[PDB]
């Protein structure tokens, strides 16, 4: 700002940053699709693995 | 603002002394001024003309004391004041030319404003001795990759960058410029290289390239360009690199490091010439000033690597040559050859051939060598050096039923010359420099196609630093390989190649 | 910024400009003759101080 000599759009634009200065909110979506993924992850996981831990046994 | 600057100005000129000596030019014929007068005169010293050119006195002859103007001629017209600076000539030196573009008087050509600094000194003294230098044993890692494992440059030893007209000679020398960005920005002072560019004859406006190149990269804030450009006077033009060094003198003797590159010596040499010749001094080999072989090693051995005695300074220099149709037996580049201490043969076919930078393997050498390369990198790269030699010889021999040892050969071969070009304008860190290679001397990349070879090279990089930057890390900071790193490493590539 | 500077400049050299337009007055004023009086006793006292 001191290097300007015009300095009438510093204060502008510092603030215009500060004011705006959160420029996106946040998103958390992955907490609805994760736990539904996970569940058909974790069924089809556990079937496979006790499936093919019986086969082994027998 | 502007108008208390200028009151200022005003009241800093102030009533002139008596000036003692005084010449009445006799006759003004070519830029050579030849006047009458100056009864003590030093040779070489500074003289101004009355019109306000500047110039200096090359020739002190036996009645008249020959001038040489180092402006346009139109300016001096016969008889008239010729007053003398008494100075014999002297550019500002300090460290407060870094960032500024200044002409070879030393005069701010940037319009940044004064030019502070902190001593003036001579522009013609002496080379330092036999027991001031001691032994290159610092690596300066141009950055190039070529460069760096190929010939390894190290400080304080000058090395020629001698090749075809503008197969962008430049290019090369300007990567090195800013590789040194890496070390410069932070706080380990005995690893700043400071360097100086000199423009000797290039166009303005190539220069204003250089600069905005420059401040693009963001590099200007360790650069000085001394910048005597094609318009400029052929004294200007003689003086530039022998004004630079002295800018160069202060990085030196303060004890700090620094790179100055004279680009390019073969357009001083022609300076040299014009001054020469139209001072009707002999004339000598294929019409090239007679002492033309002193003028250079006497500007390209002010280069050292300074004893722990005098500071353990350095000045690393690297002038290009430009080697007119490629003919080295040339007289200017056959000199020049002589003196420096290594050469880089950049060649024309290999640009075409699309490998830029285009370093004639074969053809460069480096005679300060293995004291330069990171320790590290020497180790991993020995072979590098070695495979290349191999496929040179082996590499007419593909033009047909080859022996499976030949065809061996030749796919490792193939595969390290694609993997060591550079896109250009673009500097490569030391520390990614030990991996790529790696990876080819291992023989790693020997299996992947040669046109995946680029892609290959980018995605080991960023594998490399998602997968382990702590292995990185290691290679940078260590700095030397050991077989626990090397093991690292080797699992590394491994993993990367078969992805 | 950058125009800032570009203005500055402007500035300096309209007002060197201006400078020679004064310039050409002051060389025209028998201050031409009366600074001449000046110079002299300049030199006078100059030469013998040394």
């Amino acid at each position: 700002r001191s290097v300007l000599k015009n300095t009438s759009v510093i204060d502008k634009i510092e603030s215009y940053v500060k004011q705006y200065k959160p420029v996106k909110i946040d998103a958390s979506k992955q907490l609805q699709v994760i736990e539904s993924f996970e569940k058909h992850a974790m069924t089809n996981a556990k079937e496979t693995e006790s499936l093919v831990s019986k086969e082994l046994k027998d | 603002e502007v108008s208390s600057i200028l009151e200022e100005r005003i009241k800093g000129v102030s009533d002139e002394a008596n000036l003692n000596e005084t010449g009445r030019v006799l006759a003004v014929g070519d830029g050579i001024a030849r006047v009458f007068g100056l009864n003590n005169i030093q040779a070489e010293e500074l003289v101004e003309f009355s019109s306000g050119v500047k110039g200096m006195a090359l020739n002190l002859e036996p009645g008249q004391v020959g001038i040489v103007l180092f402006g346009s001629d139109r300016l001096v017209k016969e008889g008239e004041l010729v007053k003398r600076t008494g100075n014999i000539v002297d550019v500002p030196v300090g460290p407060g030319l870094l960032g500024r573009v200044v002409d070879a008087l030393g005069n701010p050509i940037d319009g940044k404003g004064p030019i502070d600094a902190a001593g003036r000194s001579r522009a013609q003294v002496k080379a330092p001795g036999i027991l001031p230098r001691r032994s290159v044993h610092e690596p300066v890692q141009t950055g190039l990759k070529a460069v760096d494992a190929l010939v390894p440059i190290g400080r304080g030893q000058r090395e020629l960058i001698i090749g075809d007209r503008q197969t962008g000679k430049t290019a090369v020398a300007l990567d090195t410029i800013l590789n040194q960005k890496r070390w410069n920005n932070g706080s380990d002072e005995s690893k700043k290289l400071y360097c100086v560019y000199v423009a000797v004859g290039q166009k303005r406006s190539t220069v204003a390239q250089l600069v905005q190149t420059l401040e693009q990269h963001d590099a200007m804030k360790y650069s000085i360009i001394v910048a005597a450009t094609a318009s400029e006077a052929a004294p200007l033009q003689y003086l530039a690199p022998f004004t630079a060094a002295s800018i160069g003198e202060w990085f030196r003797d303060n004890g700090k490091h620094a790179l100055i590159v004279y680009d390019d010596l073969s357009k001083q040499a022609v300076a040299y010439r014009q001054l020469s010749l139209l001072l009707r001094r002999p004339p000598g080999r294929e019409a090239y000033p007679g002492d033309v072989f002193y003028l250079h090693s006497r500007l390209l051995e002010r280069a050292a690597k300074l004893s722990e005695k005098e500071g353990s300074g350095s000045l690393t220099a690297l002038p290009v040559i430009e080697t007119q149709g490629g003919d080295v037996s040339a007289y200017i580049p056959t000199n020049v050859i002589s003196i420096t201490d290594g050469q880089i043969f950049l060649e024309a076919e290999l640009f075409y051939k699309g490998i830029r930078p285009a370093i004639n393997v074969g053809l460069s050498v480096s005679r300060v060598g293995s004291a330069a390369q990171v320790k590290a990198l020497k180790q991993v790269a020995g072979s590098l050096k070695l495979f290349l030699a191999q496929y040179r010889e082996v590499a007419a021999f593909a033009q047909s039923d080859l022996d499976a040892s030949t065809k061996q050969t030749l796919v490792r071969g193939e595969r390290l010359t694609q993997l060591l070009k550079q896109n250009q304008y673009s500097p490569l860190a030391t520390e990614e420099q030990v991996p790529l290679i790696y990876a080819g001397v291992n023989g790693h990349l020997d299996g992947i196609e040669l046109s995946r070879i680029g892609e290959f090279e980018s995605s080991f990089l960023s594998y490399l630093k998602s997968n382990h930057n702590e292995l990185l890390t290691e290679i940078r900071e260590k700095g030397e390989l050991s077989k626990e790193l090397l093991a690292s490493l080797k699992s590394a590539t491994e993993s990367f190649v078969a992805t | 910024v950058r125009y800032e500077a570009s203005l500055r400049q402007l500035e300096q050299r309209q007002l060197a400009k201006s400078v020679i337009s004064r310039v050409q007055s002051e060389l025209g004023n028998p201050k031409f003759q009366e600074k001449v009086l000046q110079q002299s006793i300049s030199e006078i006292e100059q030469l013998l101080s040394k």
